[PDB]
């Protein structure tokens, strides 16, 4: 199992843009996916609320051209 | 020696860390390292997955908009 726990970690490391180009340390690989998946949930959460904006924004603008 | 005493306890930590931001193994005291880090692994992949959908999604959106401004510009001027 101990192999398959070392293929893991590259797997998870590998997967991590701010990893590229380094071996760092299993604890370092650990904190900086931990850090990682932070950053993308709210980055993800901020583009949702902008779809949602540009959606309300769209829904306005439909309803000019129409009656016009 | 006392040192990878230490070092393996914050290892222990880290995995903690880790374990507790994937919301399939959240609080999961039972889940094995591989585990971890296999749905780790996964997890990242999907809000990878999720940010080219939603810039995907962004991208039309903008494109409707200033195609929704420009017809109604046209119409405005008849």
């Amino acid at each position: 199992r101990r192999d398959h726990i070392k293929d893991s970690f590259h797997s998870l490391r590998d997967s991590v843009p701010s990893l590229q180009g380094e071996k760092a340390s299993r604890a370092q690989i650990l904190d900086k996916a931990t850090e990682y998946i932070q950053y993308m949930r709210r980055k993800n959460h901020t583009h949702q609320q902008d779809i949602d904006d540009l959606k309300r924004q769209n829904a306005l603008l439909e309803q000019q051209v129409r009656a016009l | 020696n006392v040192l990878e005493r230490q070092r393996r306890n914050e290892l222990k930590r880290s995995f903690f860390a880790l374990r507790d931001q994937i919301p399939e193994l959240e609080n999961n005291e039972k889940a094995p390292k591989v585990v971890i880090l296999k749905k780790a692994t996964a997890y990242i992949l999907s809000v990878q997955a999720e940010e080219q959908k939603l810039i995907s999604e962004e991208d039309l959106l903008r494109k409707r908009r200033e195609q929704l401004k420009h017809k109604l510009e046209q119409l405005r001027n008849s």
